[PDB]
């Protein structure tokens, strides 16, 4: 029994052992309590504003689109504290760990950034956390493992299976299985088992609301489309909730193409993978014919989740929400062109979904359009990758 | 499902325990399985719980963790594991044979057709670890139309809502993860319950007459016999000796 | 002949060769027009909130100052677009070039977070820029130097002198001698000849103005004090000036103490330098018994400018303002326990600044005082700085 | 300043223009910098215009920078420049000598304490580098009470008022660095100005007739002649012999 429906249309459920329902019920009811406890929605508020920046600018793009009749908005979420919009939900899902009285804090992290947002919601709320990590992610993910350290986060290195994203993923809820009562398991997207999709979506759907708000007030109408790159789920989904009973507004979800679809390397399951149930979840996955899980590649190791929201395969399986990919090469022209025209450093992720929406206006530059582009994150972090690239490329 | 029926019903005669040893298939290779698996049965395993290698095994420790690593460091597919259960039922006709599943696994190409696999190559049971009972309907239903158990864990965290479901949904035995022992134990007989075997840290010979003594059908040892194939990988000679040698132990101690 | 005065009291002037004299008096009288321009002031205000993000959070720190009677506040300029409160005034800047007609701009740095801030204005509006940087500086900002020509900016390693950031200045001056009819000079400090004391702060104002707005709403009164580090003194001037007619607030400029002030090894010229005339001002200077000029030393690269801005020399003296020091020990500590205990990873310059209110508590835990510290900028890109000393002292 | 006086009138009396070169003290060391400049002198300098190595010469090109540069290397300090202009004094009595100082080295133990030791060592004038005439009342008050002309800068971007201030307030010679040419050198006059020198890119005997043709009072050498010294740094005595050369073929060309 549950107080919410854990699918959405045939994705989704509650795909974990036994011992681990008490915690998912428990979950679920204190988070239904919060969404109607206006003291939950005042201190949440209250983080997000003086804590987080919220709210995030929205920028009109000018010299990108010069000549043509598209319109593009950038939603600042490169500008929340940690750089990257997946502080809001932390803050949201620290909230909730002390609602019921919990004192510790569980995460996974692949890139690093999960387990950054982690550690900085815990260390502000004076909850105790440990973050579990791929071992292979924690050797190339340095500058991440110290901030972690920094913030007084415990991080522990995993080596079973892969030693990946997916195997701290594991890590992590056998962890949970044991100390739920005194710990809360702060999952880094909107997929998982129920109630994690839900909480997250709505923890993250100030990202649209604001936008909403920001474009009536700036072009008085809804855009033609909002656009956001897919790596889990959770700031496509952000960006999109607040919009999706705005049948007249496109909403366009970017997986990373990789090295391109048909070579294999990529990290779009929604489009190219198959359903599958891992993770606590039927969703479409990154697998072999056999079933076993495979990983994500792209050259944005934050888009490296090699599975997809339930609530992402559901909007399209009913085609509300429409997804596309994106290639490494795509996504580094893209960053390029921001860097060079408006002076802002796009994360690698941000930059797949404004490559996209670079496409649709450069495919048809006399269509007029108004979009907006989620920029889910800053790209300091991914000058060192963009550097060697550049270099090996010759551009010096 | 029937060979639990009748292994209980032949043990209940004899006033006895069920001992069940788990393995991974195919570690750390597929004929040393084979031959590990042979050496169980002759040192008096009562039935068999078989893992088939899964890349995510969200419900298994450290020991299993890593025979997982290993039977794939050996290339052994569920192709391969669907052949070694064939083999095994071919040599012995009246073992009961568990299988320890991920969904993924079964839902993969159908959960249907994979119950009807497990029933072609002579399987009794599934249990499919991150299938709770919410969850259960296909994979229950699937099971029940190809004759197969559909186990479920009692995990220590119960409730009587939970009890009756497992009670009411599985076959073949309750898996029992330790309201205190002898409750959980008495409340499953009560709601007529497939019989309980003690699947935690079941690793010597006391654990296993707790277990008996405590109202239970037997026990499962659901790691410590992988402990022993780890120990042992330079020598399968040794390691066959001392897995028999452990076995009989455990089995001894379920025994009037 | 000026429009407004060129000195604060003693300090100031317009020391520059006389070539020089046209393209300073241009760029006042640009400058006060501006201030009269509604228009401006709009576009300004324009770039501020939907570019840069103002206003700036501004964020009660509690588990910092748990069991003592300090209240403590950080204006939260790390979250402004380029990660510090340099991007004001860059933007400010960068439109008066345009007022002038011109289309270039020019820039010293020496971290390379005004090289940085300078590229990035420029990118935004469309201007060429070029940025005038010591070889030594280019050497080991390797980073600041790849973003700045990512944003288009072409980057100089200047050869002269120390090859530092004084050599930069001198380098930038030369340029503009040359080319002051269609490019602007960006002096990157509120330092330098008359007028950039005067446009720099008054293009850093919202810092102060802004904060009062937010203590009033918050607490009903003004600070006690307002804590700002001093390195050219931009950022401290503009936290300061709203509050410099409010006579009962604190004004405290933290310089760097580096080793210590009696090793002589800092980047304290207020307060432990001598008055000379350098860089078109006079002012406090870093400077050897015979007048040639030092270097600052600073475990903040982002506090190495060897002089400080005349209107804190002037404020000193009439004793509005206090400066004090802060060792890079004391930095260090007060930048591990912002990670630790409040999640935000602090500037080393702007650790200087919280080193100094920790200090106000810790000294006197009982004293009722409400404080705010200007929290410059993000630290990010300090963590392979802290990391080496932390490793070197076995702290691992 | 008389010494400019003196200079100028015996010039004039033989319609000639005056040759300054430029050199910075103590480059590339206080022993060859002394040899250099009484070669200058012998090859028919009229003035000199001597650098004190300072840390930041906003006002100056790459070759005076690495002037600059050289003279640091050898240790060079203001004091040892002081003691070097008392040395060329005592050996030359009525050459009009000139410093070019940045305000910094003047300022640092007190302005007018600079100009009594500039008297002390026999100067003739100050030109400080980086302050305007707007900003000059302390600078030329201190150099006339020490009997010192204060040099002033006429830029190609001057003004009708920058012409009427360098006019009033300069003394020994303006300094003319290229309103049309033939324009400046009128409006000068006009105002009574000391007598002009060209400073702009005197690197050839034509640009010193050039000077002179267009009305000035001579041409000053802001920068070759330390290119020369930068180009023979191995070989002092080749160095010498080029400096002779240079200055006897540039002075040649301002003679009627
Ligand atoms: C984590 C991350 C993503 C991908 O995660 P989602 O859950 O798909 O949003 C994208 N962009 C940035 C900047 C991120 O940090
Ligand atoms: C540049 C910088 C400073 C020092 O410059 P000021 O002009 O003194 O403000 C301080 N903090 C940060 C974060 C900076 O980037
Ligand atoms: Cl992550
Ligand atoms: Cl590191
Ligand atoms: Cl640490
Ligand atoms: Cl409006
Ligand atoms: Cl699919
Ligand atoms: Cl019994
Ligand atoms: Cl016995
Ligand atoms: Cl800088
Ligand atoms: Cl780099
Ligand atoms: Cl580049
Ligand atoms: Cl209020
Ligand atoms: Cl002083
Ligand atoms: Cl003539
Ligand atoms: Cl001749
Ligand atoms: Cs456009
Ligand atoms: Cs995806
Ligand atoms: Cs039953
Ligand atoms: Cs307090
Ligand atoms: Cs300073
Ligand atoms: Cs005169």
């Amino acid at each position: 029994t549950t107080l919410l429906n854990p699918y959405f249309g045939e994705f989704g459920g509650m795909y974990v052992p036994q011992i681990l329902m008490p915690a998912l019920n428990q979950l679920e009811e204190a988070f239904v309590s919060a969404q109607k406890d206006p003291e939950f929605q005042a201190q949440f508020a209250d983080l997000l504003k003086n804590y987080a920046g919220r709210p995030t600018a929205l920028t009109k793009c000018q010299n990108i689109t010069a000549g043509t009749r598209t319109t593009l908005y950038l939603k600042r979420e490169d500008l929340l504290h940690g750089g990257a919009h997946k502080t809001n939900q932390v803050l949201g899902q620290a909230l909730l760990a002390k609602r019921m009285g919990k004192s510790e804090i569980i995460a996974e992290t692949g890139a690093g950034q999960h387990g950054v947002a982690s550690a900085l919601a815990s260390a502000l709320l004076g909850l105790k956390c440990r973050i579990y990590m791929g071992a292979k992610d924690v050797e190339r993910q340095s500058p991440n493992v110290f901030r972690m350290r920094l913030m007084g986060a415990e991080v522990i290195p995993v080596h079973s299976g892969s030693a990946t994203l997916k195997d701290a993923c594991n890590e992590a809820l056998r962890d949970w299985s044991g100390s739920y009562e005194t710990a809360h398991y702060m999952l880094g997207t909107a997929a998982g088992p129920h109630p994690y999709p839900t909480i997250v979506r709505e923890f993250q759907r100030m990202i649209g609301e604001e936008t909403k708000a920001q474009i009536l007030d700036k072009e008085g109408r809804l855009p033609d489309a909002v656009i956001a790159c897919v790596g889990g789920g959770s700031n496509a989904i952000g960006m999109f909730a607040d919009f999706i009973n705005d049948t007249s507004v496109g909403l366009i979800g970017v997986e990373p193409g990789g090295h391109g679809i048909e070579t294999g390397e990529h990290g779009a399951p929604l489009k190219h993978g198959r359903v599958g149930i891992y993770f606590g979840m039927k969703a479409p996955m990154m697998q072999t014919a056999d079933g076993q899980i495979e990983e994500s590649y792209s050259i944005s190791a934050g888009l490296d989740f090699p599975s997809v929201g339930p609530q992402h395969a559901y909007l399209n399986s009913i085609g509300r929400a429409d997804y596309v990919s994106i290639t490494d090469d795509e996504a580094l022209e893209a960053f390029k062109t921001l860097c060079r025209h408006e002076g802002i450093i796009p994360a690698l992720e941000s930059s797949h979904a404004l490559a996209h929406a670079l496409k649709m206006m450069r495919e048809q530059p006399e269509k007029e359009q108004l979009l907006v582009v989620n920029l889910s994150g800053r790209g300091d972090k991914d000058i060192f990758t963009v550097h060697d690239i550049l270099k090996a490329r010759g551009e010096i | 499902m029937e060979r639990y029926e009748n292994l209980f019903a032949q043990l209940n005669d004899r006033r006895e325990g069920a001992f069940v040893p788990f393995v991974t298939l195919g570690d750390p290779g597929i004929e040393q399985s084979l031959k590990i698996i042979d050496t169980l049965i002759d040192a008096g395993a009562d039935a068999l719980e078989l893992g088939v290698p899964f890349s995510d095994p969200l419900a298994d420790g450290p020991t299993i963790q890593n025979a997982n690593l290993r039977a794939f460091a050996a290339g052994v597919t569920p192709a391969q594991c669907f052949e070694m259960l064939a083999l095994i039922r071919e040599k012995h006709p009246t073992i009961p044979i568990g299988l320890l599943m991920y969904a993924n696994l079964v839902f993969n190409n159908g959960i249907d057709a994979f119950y009807a696999r497990c029933e072609q190559v002579g399987v009794d049971s599934v249990l499919v670890a991150d299938v709770p009972v919410e969850e259960s309907a296909p994979f229950r239903q699937a099971a029940l139309r190809h004759n197969i158990a559909p186990i479920f864990i009692c995990p220590p965290n119960a409730d009587d809502d939970l009890l009756r479901q497992v009670a009411s949904y599985g076959r073949g035995y309750t898996y029992l993860l330790s309201l205190p022992l002898h409750h959980l134990i008495e409340k499953l007989k009560e709601y007529h319950a497939a019989p309980a075997l003690q699947g935690f840290g079941i690793s010597s010979p006391e654990q296993v007459s707790a277990a008996v003594r405590a109202g239970a059908a037997g026990a499962i040892s659901g790691s410590a016999i992988v402990k022993i194939i780890e120990k042992n990988l330079a020598s399968p000679k040794q390691m066959l000796a001392e897995l028999r040698s452990f076995v009989s132990a455990m089995k001894a101690a379920s025994r009037a």
